């Protein structure tokens, strides 16, 4: 059958890159988002992100370098409305209002969601256990948080994270002004997740490199002591555990490789999950702890803490973000 | 003394003392009031 | 854009010199 | 008499690719500051 | 074969070629000093030390030649502003040409030591193997260091036989190279007292000479020779780097 | 088994003040301005 | 002042009380050590 | 001219991706 | 609304993780390798090499 | 000999190894940790900063800090017996003496810990790469807590030891140094986040390429630490990532070294850039952009927006974050957009 | 293997332990309490009491201005209360 | 700052040089087993 | 290896490779010098830091 | 002469010398009693 040949090739394990059914969506959507991103980063004209007819330049050809360049998010006048090309009277209007942003982020989110599914899929075709895709769900959820979830709760794709280095920082700063995310325990767990992951990654790598079993001379790389697919382990887990158990105390060390590797997966993934959830729940304006004026003296004078110093800085971001867009005294959008 | 009893009472001591700290956060010093 | 008149040569050499270093080393490996 | 302390040098294809990537990415990051 | 980041470990048991590579490094550093000063001379504007001094013009070596006495150019100006003064050979230009010639001489030296790496001097007489007696080498070099150090404070900075060093009023209004008398009181550990700098080099130079002599005569304790691997040249690189970063921090701070 | 060891000292320099500090922090919840 | 003795009192009592419950089991440890 | 340099570097990285994937050293 | 919106997004996200977890495991249990790879019949070792 | 007798006892196999490095490590670490705990519970910041900062004053775990000494102390070591406290424990606390106490005893503790990793590595028989990797934490601590304030006017502008105090530090560095724009911090982000990534992805890969060595559905039991065979399949994990991502590890030794390299390299890069910020040698601007924007009021990028935010931070937080400056900004000088 | 101390399990299980520690843990805890309830913690560490941050008509923060007579400056602040 | 790393690195290379191409292949598990020796790593201190 | 005129002259300076004094040798003396140097460095530092203030020592440009 | 800060300097010097002395005194004593076999 001809459809069975197609299905046999879509699902082949002999392809240099695995395609698969998730890939039948992934490949076109990612290619579309990638091509449009490259073109808009170089060439897009200014975009009126805040919907106040004050366009924001973001591309290289319009006076940006790699650091200041962005694909600018679509207009605040658009809000959450869907805005493909065909909804616009002309390419010129589409570029002015932020069209490439929606095109890119929606194709990308679709493409990365299917990337996750592709990971389950090839793993199933290979006889593997299936949960690598669960780990990749932590950055995917984070991407979902800042491109889709946070716009939904706020009410405009214009509050999505710009596709750009400086645009990203403009997102972090305005976010802290509005939601106090440093004082939110879900971002703190994210910090604990990436710092801890960095630490543990550093740790595991130094401990295994430390226990490598002598197989080479000095005039060559220790790496040539491992050959792709040997059945013998290349380091000495017992020596590494002997070392690290003495560094702290023995029961604070791992003697089970599977138990240690599970810990390596779980610590950053969980912490990133929570920090995705922190962006996703601050989207609905459940904000970080507010301790402003929390400590008071017996007369009633405010006794500042460091929280009140954080507030003075938050205030200064607040009254300067979107400096022309507010006509009324409360920041409700 | 069975450890599972020691585990439960210690944690129960932990939960009580933490609950007292969260309690104070709404009353007295640092309560905003 | 009024940029540094030496940024072009700086970037070009910053790429070129270590790249050629690596390329030199790789190709003389492959001939052994 | 030849010096006995000589040794051949080696950089394999993977190290070449990792190194070219390190330099290209560093250039891509630093060129903006160079151009200022 | 050797990885790229290990190419230079072929000098580890080759003292002749290690000397050659150290000579080439010294040639390149002195080559830089002459280059940098030539470049600065080709761009520095001397016509006003009040509002456009050297430190407004991005001059980096020029203040170090001035610090130790060089103040004038073969073309007639002085960094203080005085006209009709004669620097003689040791002008800014003369300092640079000396470093260029030094670099060339070191360059030729490195070529010789590289070709003639296999000198009987580097061999151990009873085993036949390349060997460097690093504890005695340290005594010799430490003795050399105290001598030059003593010599630098006693003759150069006193003015006894040299120019002195830059000194000035507390508001940097009227500075000049001047002979400086050692300060032997406690105020010689005041960083802002030039006399302390003279005293330091005389005293430390002497201490350096004594200690160098000690390290030339007394062999190291066996227990300290094993703990510090004193037969392994890499232990010297290690403590040497440590001493260099201790120095780097101090000069950054001052 | 021995009773006092290097561990003994280590657990008591952390633990003695911990319980002491938790006591002090306990009473702080009842401070009214 | 009086506050210091108010605070140290339990700890002194606790230490003494622990000293009394552990004393026979400690002097055997030290005796075992002296060898 | 800065644009041309930024785009040139990006393009060399893409070309590198291509060679690193399809003309990698085959693990045996 | 905030309280209800935020909680149910958390519950929803974790149940999607739950779906990915138990789905893949169900698929691997049915195929017979949810406990790991048989050393004596490793599938990749019988496929040809990508290059 | 007595030295060989003391070496025998220091290197005894106990529950908590001591070693020669312990004579430095334990008292300094214990005093750093004890000093932080002491101050966050009892010690104010009313005379140094005008801040409350202890449990005893009303602060919670997120707002307690051992705060930095007032700007007027300069870089004083602030020793207890030194000239500022003159041996008065009460006044030393009130003057910020716990800050230097913690930072200095902490600095020496970190030396002791790195020596500890050396000491244990040599006794046990392994290479010392764990201590090498710990250089990055030390480099970070030295640059941020010692060098950075040594560059500035005083220990005051070092980070105060506290959760929210650290957050303020982060925000000061955005408003004043524009630290996000610095490529040395960017390289740190990429090594921290790239480390998290390598940690997560290598753990998942091993757990999802395991061989079947037991019959239990919880697969942990199927490992014995004394076993000789690899517990997961490098061949299968290679094919998977080759076909998913394009490239895959094929050398287990290079893979684990790379896990050392990346986050260690990145922390060292962020230290370098902090060293630059000690001197206010910031990546604050791009000169080309400022020249365009000054001549063209219709030019607006995300870079120029961030600078408006930095200027708002500085004017709105400086009167209380830098109280030794007696700053008084009348309302009309404060930068602010419409309405807010 | 095992290093040689008594397992913590057998210790917090043994009756002798809780004979000793049902007194000591509460003693220190009560000790800590009294350290704050007597007001000693205020004077040892110099932390102001809720009525000792300002004088009855002052909003200026008592900031240390001088490095070397600082000890005396803090005490001139406490006197104005 | 950068040279302090060089000191650590070259320091380690000096003190640990006998194993910098990899730990001993024949290293006994008893060496790293707690309590087996009264002095860590010393083989002259068995119980 | 290669004998040269300057080689033969320098010969004895590179001829005690591995020679050590027995046992602890002069180590205790090295310690006393190490201790004095440390106390000395600590004085220099505290004078620059203005933790140690001595008469006639005014740490300033003046 | 001996300024107040110079008096403090010796206060600190002796304190540290006492601390390291008591430390090494007690550590040598423990090491003599509980030797190894
Ligand atoms: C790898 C790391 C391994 C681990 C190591 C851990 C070690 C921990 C212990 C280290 C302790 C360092 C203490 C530094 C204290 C200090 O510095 O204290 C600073 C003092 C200088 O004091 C400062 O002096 C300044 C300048 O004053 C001068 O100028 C003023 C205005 O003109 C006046 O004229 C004044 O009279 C005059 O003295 C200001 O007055 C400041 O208030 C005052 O703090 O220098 C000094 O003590 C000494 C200066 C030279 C010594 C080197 C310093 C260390 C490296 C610093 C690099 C930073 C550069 C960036
Ligand atoms: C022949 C000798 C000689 C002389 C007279 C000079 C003279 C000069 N050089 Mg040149 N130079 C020389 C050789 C010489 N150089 C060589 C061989 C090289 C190559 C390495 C250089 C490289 C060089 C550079 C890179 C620079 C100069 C510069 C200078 C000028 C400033 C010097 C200065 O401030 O030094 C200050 C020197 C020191 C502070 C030395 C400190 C040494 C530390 C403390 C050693 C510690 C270890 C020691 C053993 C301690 C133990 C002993 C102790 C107990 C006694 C000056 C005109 C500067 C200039 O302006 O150029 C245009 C400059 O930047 N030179
Ligand atoms: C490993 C142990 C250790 C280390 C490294 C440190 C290190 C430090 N402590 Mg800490 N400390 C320790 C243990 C330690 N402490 C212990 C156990 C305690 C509790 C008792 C304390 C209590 C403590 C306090 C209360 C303070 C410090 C402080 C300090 C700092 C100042 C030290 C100083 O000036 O010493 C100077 C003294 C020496 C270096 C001794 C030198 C000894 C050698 C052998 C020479 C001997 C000379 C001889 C006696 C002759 C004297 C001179 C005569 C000829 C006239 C420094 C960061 C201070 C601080 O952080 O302030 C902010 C501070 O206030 N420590
Ligand atoms: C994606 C977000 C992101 C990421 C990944 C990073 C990542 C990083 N930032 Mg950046 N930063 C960000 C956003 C981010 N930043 C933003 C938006 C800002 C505002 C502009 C800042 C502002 C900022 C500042 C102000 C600083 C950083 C620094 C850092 C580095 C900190 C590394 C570290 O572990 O320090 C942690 C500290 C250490 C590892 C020191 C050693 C600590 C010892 C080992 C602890 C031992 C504790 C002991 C056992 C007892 C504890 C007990 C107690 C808990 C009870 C790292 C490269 C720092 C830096 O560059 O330093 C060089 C720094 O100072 N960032
Ligand atoms: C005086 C200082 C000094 C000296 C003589 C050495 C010498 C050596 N080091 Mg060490 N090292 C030092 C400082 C020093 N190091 C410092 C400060 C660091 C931290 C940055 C290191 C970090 C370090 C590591 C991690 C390693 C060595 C290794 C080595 C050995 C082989 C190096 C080689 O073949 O490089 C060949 C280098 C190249 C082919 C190209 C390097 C190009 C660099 C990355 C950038 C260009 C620099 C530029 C040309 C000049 C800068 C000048 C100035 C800033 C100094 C060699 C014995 C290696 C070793 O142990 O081997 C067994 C090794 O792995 N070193
Ligand atoms: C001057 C004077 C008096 C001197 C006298 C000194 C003296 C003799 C004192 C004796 C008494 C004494 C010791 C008192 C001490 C007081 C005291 C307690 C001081 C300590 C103070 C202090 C701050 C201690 C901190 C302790 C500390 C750092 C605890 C760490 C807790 C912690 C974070 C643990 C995490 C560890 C962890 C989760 C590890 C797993 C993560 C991971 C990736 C591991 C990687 C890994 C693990 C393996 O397992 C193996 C196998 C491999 C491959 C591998 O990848
Ligand atoms: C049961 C609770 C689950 C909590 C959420 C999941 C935690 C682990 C998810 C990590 C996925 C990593 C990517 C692949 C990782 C991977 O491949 O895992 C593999 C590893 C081993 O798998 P096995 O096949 O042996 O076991 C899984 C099933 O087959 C059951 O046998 O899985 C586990 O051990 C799961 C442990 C469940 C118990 C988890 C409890 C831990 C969380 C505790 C709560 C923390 C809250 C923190 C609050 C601040
Ligand atoms: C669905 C298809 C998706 C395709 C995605 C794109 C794939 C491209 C991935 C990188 C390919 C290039 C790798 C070169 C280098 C290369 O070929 O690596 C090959 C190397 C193979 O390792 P081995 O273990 O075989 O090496 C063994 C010995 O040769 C070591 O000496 O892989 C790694 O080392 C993993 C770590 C590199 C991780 C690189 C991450 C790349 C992220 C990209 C960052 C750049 C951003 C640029 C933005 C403009
Ligand atoms: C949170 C931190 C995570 C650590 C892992 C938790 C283990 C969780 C775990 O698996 O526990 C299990 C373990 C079992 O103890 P047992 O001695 O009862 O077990 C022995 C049995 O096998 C019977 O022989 O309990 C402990 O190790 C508690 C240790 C606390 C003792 C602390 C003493 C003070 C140490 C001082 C600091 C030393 C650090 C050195 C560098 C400064
Ligand atoms: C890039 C860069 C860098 C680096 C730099 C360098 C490293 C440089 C080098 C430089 C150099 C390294 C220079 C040198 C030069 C040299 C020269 C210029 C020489 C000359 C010589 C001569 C001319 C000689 C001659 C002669 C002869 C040979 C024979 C004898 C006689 C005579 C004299 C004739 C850094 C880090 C800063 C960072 C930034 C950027
Ligand atoms: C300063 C100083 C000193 C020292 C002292 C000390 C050393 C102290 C210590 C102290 C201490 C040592 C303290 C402790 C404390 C502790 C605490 C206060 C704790 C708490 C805890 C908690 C609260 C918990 C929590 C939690 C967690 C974390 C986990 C789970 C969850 C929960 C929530 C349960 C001296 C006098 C020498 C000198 C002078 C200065
Ligand atoms: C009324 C205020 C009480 C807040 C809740 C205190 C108990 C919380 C326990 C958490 C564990
Ligand atoms: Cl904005
Ligand atoms: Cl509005
Ligand atoms: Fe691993």
């Amino acid at each position: 059958n001809l459809w069975e040949r197609f299905c046999n090739w879509v699902t082949s394990t002999d392809n240099r890159l695995y395609v698969g059914w998730f890939g039948v969506i992934m490949i076109p959507t990612l290619l579309a988002a990638t091509i449009c991103f490259v073109i808009a980063f170089i060439a897009a004209p200014p975009v009126d992100i805040d919907g106040i007819r004050e366009p924001v330049s973001g591309s290289l050809l319009y006076g940006n370098n790699i650091i200041t360049g962005a694909v600018v998010p679509s207009s605040n006048a658009i809000g959450l409305h869907f805005y493909p090309i065909w909804e616009a009277a002309s390419l010129d209007e589409w570029l002015y209002n932020g069209g490439p942003y929606q095109l890119i982020i929606f194709h990308f989110l679709l493409g990365a969601s299917c990337y996750m599914g592709r990971q389950w899929e090839l793993s199933y075709r290979l006889g593997m256990r299936p949960w690598i895709c669960v780990a990749y769900s932590a950055p995917l959820a984070s991407a979902f948080a800042v491109f889709l979830i946070y716009p939904i709760g706020q009410g405009s794709f214009s509050d999505g994270m710009p596709l750009g280095i400086s645009g990203t920082f403009n997102f972090m700063i305005v976010f802290q002004a509005e939601h106090n995310i440093l004082m939110h325990p879900f971002h703190q767990l994210g910090v604990a997740g990436v710092f801890g992951g960095a630490l543990f990654c550093a740790m595991h790598g130094s401990l295994v490199t430390s226990s490598l079993i002598r197989e080479t001379t000095e005039t060559e790389s220790a790496n040539y002591g491992y050959k792709f697919g040997q059945e013998e382990e290349t380091y000495n887990i017992v020596a590494a555990h002997g070392y690290f158990g003495r560094l702290i105390f023995q029961y604070a060390s791992f003697n089970n490789s599977r138990s240690l590797h599970f810990f390596l997966a779980a610590w950053p993934v969980v912490g990133v999950w929570f920090t995705a959830l922190g962006i996703s729940t601050m989207a609905f304006n459940l904000n970080g702890f507010n301790f402003n004026h929390s400590v008071i003296d017996a007369k009633g004078n405010v006794i500042n803490t460091w929280a009140d110093i954080i507030n003075r800085a938050n205030l200064g971001m607040e009254v300067m973000h979107e400096r022309n867009a507010h006509n009324f005294p409360l920041d409700l959008a | 003394i069975p450890l599972w009893i020691v585990a439960t009472v210690a944690g129960m001591g932990v939960i009580v003392i933490v609950g007292l700290f969260f309690y104070g956060a709404y009353a007295g010093l640092g309560s905003s009031l | 854009m009024e940029v540094n008149q030496l940024g072009l040569i700086a970037t070009a050499l910053f790429v070129l010199v270590p790249s050629v270093f690596l390329i030199i080393l790789y190709v003389q490996t492959e001939s052994q | 008499e030849p010096n006995p302390n000589r040794q051949p040098v080696e950089l394999n294809r993977t190290s070449l690719y990792l190194g070219l990537l390190l330099i290209l990415v560093l250039a891509l990051l630093f060129s903006s500051y160079f151009f200022n | 074969g050797l990885p790229w980041y290990r190419v230079h470990t072929v000098l580890i048991n080759d003292p002749g070629r290690l000397i050659a590579a150290h000579l080439m490094h010294t040639a390149l550093v002195a080559g830089w000093a002459g280059s940098m000063a030539l470049y600065e001379l080709a761009t520095f504007d001397p016509s006003d030390p009040v509002l456009n001094p050297m430190w407004r013009q991005g001059m980096f070596v020029l203040p170090f030649m001035a610090r130790l006495g060089v103040t004038g150019s073969w073309s007639g100006w002085s960094i203080t502003g005085e006209t009709g003064i004669d620097p003689g050979f040791w002008s800014f230009e003369g300092v640079a040409l000396a470093h260029i010639v030094l670099s060339g001489l070191l360059f030729l030296a490195a070529c010789w030591h590289w070709v003639y790496w296999d000198l009987e001097l580097f061999r151990d007489p009873r085993t036949g193997e390349p060997a460097l007696d690093l504890p005695k080498m340290f005594g010799i070099h430490l003795f050399l260091a105290g001598l030059l150090c003593f010599g630098f404070g006693a003759f150069h900075l006193t003015g006894l036989f040299g120019p002195g060093m830059w000194v000035s009023d507390p508001y940097g209004l009227t500075g000049s190279v001047q002979p400086v008398a050692p300060e032997w009181g406690p105020d010689g550990f005041n960083p802002y007292n030039p006399g302390g700098v003279v005293a330091h080099h005389i005293a430390a130079g002497i201490v350096g000479i004594i200690a160098g002599l000690f390290h030339i005569l007394v062999r190291p304790p066996q227990r300290l020779y094993k703990a510090l691997r004193m037969g392994n040249i890499e232990t010297v690189l290690s403590s040497s780097i440590a001493a260099v970063f201790f120095a780097a921090f101090v000069v950054a701070g001052t | 088994y021995p009773i006092f060891t290097v561990r003994w000292v280590a657990v008591h320099t952390l633990a003695v003040p911990t319980i002491f500090f938790l006591g002090a922090i306990a009473a702080m919840q009842f401070i009214q301005r | 002042d009086w506050r210091v003795l108010v605070v140290l009192l339990p700890v002194l009592l606790a230490a003494g009380w622990a000293v009394r419950n552990i004393l026979p089991y400690a002097v055997k440890q030290v005796q075992k050590l002296l060898q | 001219m800065e644009t041309i340099t930024y785009v040139f570097i990006f393009a060399c990285i893409i070309a590198l991706f291509f060679f690193a994937i399809f003309f990698r050293e085959p693990p045996r | 609304r905030s309280w209800l919106a935020t909680s149910h997004f958390v519950l929803a996200f974790f149940f999607l993780v739950g779906h990915l977890w138990h789905a893949g495991r169900a698929r691997a249990a049915a195929a017979g390798f949810e406990k790991g790879i048989d050393r004596e019949s490793e599938p990749v070792l019988s496929m040809p090499s990508l290059d | 000999g007595w030295f060989d007798i003391l070496d025998d006892w220091l290197k005894r196999d106990r529950f908590v190894f001591v070693g020669w490095s312990g004579i430095l490590l334990f008292p300094c670490a214990y005093l750093a940790l004890g000093g932080w705990l002491t101050g966050t519970t009892f010690v104010t910041s009313w005379y140094t900063h005008g801040l409350a900062s202890s449990y005893l004053e009303g602060c919670n775990f997120l707002t307690v800090a051992v705060s930095t000494p007032a700007n007027s102390m300069g870089h004083s070591l602030l020793l207890l017996w030194g000239p500022e406290a003159q041996g008065d424990f009460t006044r030393w606390c009130q003057l910020g003496g716990l800050w230097t106490f913690i930072a200095l005893h902490g600095a020496f503790g970190l030396i002791g810990f790195m020596l500890r990793q050396f000491e244990i590595a040599r006794l046990v028989g392994v290479r010392p790469y764990n201590a090498i990797a710990f250089s990055a934490p030390i480099a970070v601590f030295v640059s941020v807590f010692l060098i950075y304030p040594l560059g500035q006017s005083s220990w005051f502008f070092a980070p105060s030891f506290g959760v929210a105090a650290i957050f303020r530090f982060l925000l000061f560095f955005q408003g004043f140094h524009n630290w996000t724009l610095n490529p040395f911090h960017m390289m740190g982000v990429a090594g921290v986040l790239g480390g998290a990534l390598l940690c997560a992805i290598h753990g998942a890969t091993v757990e999802n390429t395991l061989f079947q060595d037991g019959e239990g559905a919880s697969t942990f039991r199927a490992f014995n630490p004394t076993q000789a065979e690899e517990t997961y399949s490098m061949v299968t994990a290679n094919r998977f990532w080759s076909q998913i991502f394009g490239i895959a590890f094929s050398n287990k030794r290079w893979l684990h070294f790379f896990m050392l390299f990346v986050p260690v390299t990145g922390l060292w890069m962020s230290a370098i850039g902090v060293v630059g910020l000690a001197l206010n040698l910031r990546s604050y601007d791009f000169i080309s952009q400022e020249i365009r924007a000054a001549e063209d009021p219709e030019f607006e990028t995300f870079y120029t927006k961030n600078l408006l935010l930095n200027e708002g931070i500085r004017a709105w937080m400086a009167p209380q974050d830098q109280p030794h400056e007696n700053f008084v900004f009348p309302e009309e000088v404060l930068p602010r957009g419409n309405a807010l | 293997g095992t290093t040689g101390e008594r397992p913590f399990s057998d210790i917090i299980t043994s009756v002798r332990y809780w004979v000793i520690h049902s007194i000591t843990i509460p003693a220190l805890f009560i000790a800590g309490w009294l350290f704050v309830s007597t007001g000693l913690a205020y004077d040892v560490f110099g932390t102001p009491r809720p009525d000792s941050y300002y004088a009855q008509e002052q909003r200026s923060i008592p900031l240390v201005t001088d490095r070397f007579e600082a000890k005396q400056q803090v005490e001139t602040f406490l006197e104005q209360l | 700052l950068l040279f302090f790393f060089g000191h650590i690195w070259h320091g380690a290379r000096t003190l640990f040089r006998d194993v910098f191409s990899g730990i001993d292949p024949e290293l006994s598990p008893e060496q790293v087993e707690w309590g087996f020796y009264q002095k860590v790593g010393d083989v002259t201190t068995r119980r | 290896a290669r004998r040269t005129w300057l080689g033969d002259i320098l010969r004895p300076l590179n001829s005690e490779y591995g020679k050590v004094a027995p046992g602890w040798g002069t180590t205790p003396l090295m310690a006393v010098f190490m201790g004095l140097f440390l106390v000395f460095l600590l004085i220099i530092l505290e004078i620059y830091n203005s933790t140690l203030i001595l008469d006639g020592v005014n740490v300033s440009w003046k | 002469t001996i300024t107040p800060s110079l008096k403090g300097f010796f206060i600190g010097l002796l304190s540290g010398a006492v601390v390291l002395g008591l430390t090494f005194a007690v550590l040598i004593a423990i090491s003599q009693i509980d030797k190894v076999q």
